[PDB]
């Protein structure tokens, strides 16, 4: 019911109701009347530059029934601070992909391949190694990692899987290296053929005439349709998988009960936390009141392991408070 | 038969146009090498005997080049390397050459790739085999 | 960009490492480029050399107008080293001079060798009638 | 090639050649003959507890080509890096000495280098490291940039009596038209102790290494030298030579469990010296941090409010020290 306007912004208003029929509309803008047309049902009332005159209460009545609807218009006099996660998409002029991430402040976008770091927002050398996108603002460095299948490398004994928030874009590059040119790639999900706008084919050469191809499939906008086991196959390679999860909601799944701990000051330890949350959580190692942060990295396994090392030999309450964008946890860890 | 030529998968890589560049950056532009100065006008072999004519020059260069311009040459030479799988014939007598600036044939090879890119698969290059004059 | 006239130098302006320099211009050089080099310059063990390195100087100049990009910065590095020749007003060269078609590899090579032999003695010679080329 | 192996340990020992194909191998064990099927290609013989019986020569020949392979299985000192002039060219070298042999890294500041050898002396922070199983020492040459801003406290540099002395100058100018000179004692400094070495930088820069050097010193070099440049201003560094390693340092305490308090001690010792801070038999080690005005500092902070004697034992190679701290 609350609306937002950023500046003189164009952008349409629609409405719709579960009952398409022969019904008639009504606007009530601020202190005026205003005539309308809509669709079978979905009625609406679009702007373009919305100056500080064209926003306040904005009403819609209806008769099949005899109904009534109510916007407050309101303006970005407010621009609150954040930091969301690199997203990824392909520059339609050529064979690149470009990192889009968001923050208030506005913030450093650097694409890392392991390792190496180039700040450009568009990579155009996508060819294999560990490549990973990162923002870094006043509030942090948050990172989406581009999510690889090397057909070429050993096989991760685990069967990756992939979760993301429907409207995310997916994002699976496959690489593979021969000796010859002579091989080709293909992207499959079970029982379900792989959308022409959803594949891209890109090619180069490597030390004495060898050939990496990278044929990456991408989904702009996932639902619950693009949820499913995709796999990648080569003409000179095995076929290797992985499985795309899609989720409602953001979370953290570990082991929590809270666990006691006793250790003398001449024996070297460090505390752990194993697991498996998504989006990559913030998280903070607090005791009698002092805050550290955490190297919250992954053991690859299939979860991420967070360690905490600096105990000081100082006894009690190590409490380890891990969160996301919709998720929170703590574990309570004591010390004698 | 052995007098076929045909790619199934695409010998032309994306990134071909960068490695180009990178030997052209190390180059004395107006160096001289040779093009075919009356190829028959043929826009399916083409662009493929020009690539043959310009890596018989790939290398001819990597024998008078410095150990790191072997590098950036043998580098070109990879991207094109691919027209000697095929067993075409020696250039007939009718065959002239003219000399011409090392930025143009490496100018000319880039554009002879970009043009054959979308169609090194498809068709069967067969008849290309014996270059041809107008 | 400085001046000219007498021709002397009081510190060093032969680098210890030119020999590096050169080595890397080479490593990106079609080595039978064709340069020129004098056929007919007159032995003089204490001018020699210094009128064949203002003659590979005028060399580096011609091959940075034509170089691509980065060989204009390995061009530009090789010609820091020998550009020192340019501090003494140096005469154009004489009508009896005769030039000889050479690889740059060979004309790289000589610099090479011309400043090693000229690298001891630099700072100990008047070099004032260099100023003139001869035959 | 070199096989360490710690108490009867169980691991493998595999050799693998890039070029898989119908190959046969043979091993020669120590004065005795064994034999081998293998993996397309890599061979292995592996051990489990590995007696002093199970350890030397083991040999490893093979037939496509006609190879053979050698082993040395053996069972389970750190002393600095030192400097060398390589006396064929322009160029300075590390002479690091330890037990196992280790690996002798230059590193130019950052930017990593292992060769043992060093052609490209020009400029930054140059240090030598010594990497072996031991650990890292580490010898940084002693630099002067009369290019660079002004240091204080008249850069002392401690050194033991027969060590080789290496201190580097190093001066930038626009034009190569500059000189360095180098003076000990307001003297004229050994013909067999200077070196000049020069190149390019930048917009046609110039940069100028005069390096002065001692093989072996003694209380005859100790003194006070300056490096002058001929479009520079003359810095100096003191230098301080002692027949062998010294530490030299300038305690009763009481206190209630409600103060902050950190124990001190300030030394000047040469070389590095080894420190440990024991308390009723259980000993920590310390922070060995410098003060910079002409000694170093060592502190010790975890008292934990715990009475009695805290004793500082701090020693180098050819010289000990301990003092006893109180506490009430
Ligand atoms: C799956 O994708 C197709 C093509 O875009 C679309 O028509 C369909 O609605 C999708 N399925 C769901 C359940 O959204
Ligand atoms: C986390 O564990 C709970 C246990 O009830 C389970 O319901 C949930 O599916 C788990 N989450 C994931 C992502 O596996
Ligand atoms: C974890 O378990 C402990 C012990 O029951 C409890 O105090 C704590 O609230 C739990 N934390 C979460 C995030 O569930
Ligand atoms: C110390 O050695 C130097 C070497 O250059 C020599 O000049 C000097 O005379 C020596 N001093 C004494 C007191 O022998």
């Amino acid at each position: 019911a609350a609306v937002e306007v950023d500046v003189s912004a164009s952008i349409t208003l629609q409405v719709l109701v579960d009952a398409p029929g022969n019904i008639s509309c009504l606007w009530v803008f601020k202190h005026s009347s205003l005539n309308c047309q809509p669709h079978f049902g979905v009625v609406s009332m679009v702007i373009l530059k919305m100056t500080e005159t064209q926003a306040g209460e904005y009403l819609l009545f209806i008769q099949s029934t005899n109904y009534t609807i109510l916007f407050t218009v309101s303006i970005r006099n407010t621009l609150l601070y954040t930091l969301r996660r690199p997203y990824f998409r392909k520059m339609e002029n050529q064979d690149a992909l470009v990192c889009i991430s968001e923050s208030v402040p506005e913030p450093i976008v650097e694409w890392v391949l392991c390792v190496v770091k180039k700040e450009e927002k568009v990579l155009h050398e996508l060819f294999g190694t560990d490549i990973r996108c990162c923002a870094r603002n006043e509030l942090g460095r948050e990172c989406t990692r581009l999510f690889t299948i090397d057909l070429n490398q050993t096989p991760q004994t685990t069967l990756p899987q992939l979760f993301l928030k429907v409207g995310e874009p997916l994002w699976i590059r496959c690489k593979a290296v021969h000796v010859n040119h002579g091989f080709g790639l293909t992207w499959e999900l079970e029982n379900k053929a792989l959308e022409e706008g959803n594949y891209f084919e890109m090619s180069t050469y490597s030390t004495n005439r060898t050939m990496i191809r990278i044929l990456f499939a991408f989904v702009s906008s996932v639902a619950r349709n693009d949820t499913g086991y995709y796999t990648c196959s080569s003409s000179k390679h095995p076929s290797q998988s992985a499985l795309v999860t899609i989720v409602e909601k953001g979370f953290i799944n570990a082991t929590n009960s809270s666990e006691d701990y006793e250790i003398d000051q001449y024996e070297e330890f460090c505390f752990s936390v194993r697991f498996k949350a998504y989006p990559q959580i913030r998280c903070t190692w607090t005791f009698s009141r002092k805050s550290f942060p955490c190297e919250q990295k992954g053991l690859d396994n299939g979860y991420s392991i967070s360690k905490f090392c600096n105990h000081k030999h100082q006894p009690g309450e190590y409490i380890f408070h891990a969160e996301n964008d919709d998720a929170q946890f703590t574990k309570m860890f004591t010390l004698n | 038969m052995t007098q076929d030529c045909s790619f199934q998968h695409s010998p032309i890589s994306s990134d071909f146009a960068v490695k180009i560049r990178e030997l052209s950056d190390y180059l004395l532009q107006d160096y001289p090498v040779t093009v075919a100065s009356n190829l028959q006008d043929e826009e399916l072999c083409g662009g493929l005997w020009r690539l043959v004519l310009a890596q018989r020059w790939m290398e001819r260069l990597k024998t008078v080049a410095g150990s790191k311009m072997q590098g950036l040459l043998e580098r070109v030479n990879t991207e094109i390397h691919f027209v000697t799988k095929c067993a075409f014939q020696p250039p007939p007598s009718c065959l002239r050459f003219v000399q011409t600036n090392i930025s143009r044939l490496l100018q000319e090879t880039s554009e002879q790739l970009v043009a054959l890119k979308p169609w090194i698969t498809r068709q069967n290059f067969s008849r290309c085999l014996e270059l041809q004059c107008q």
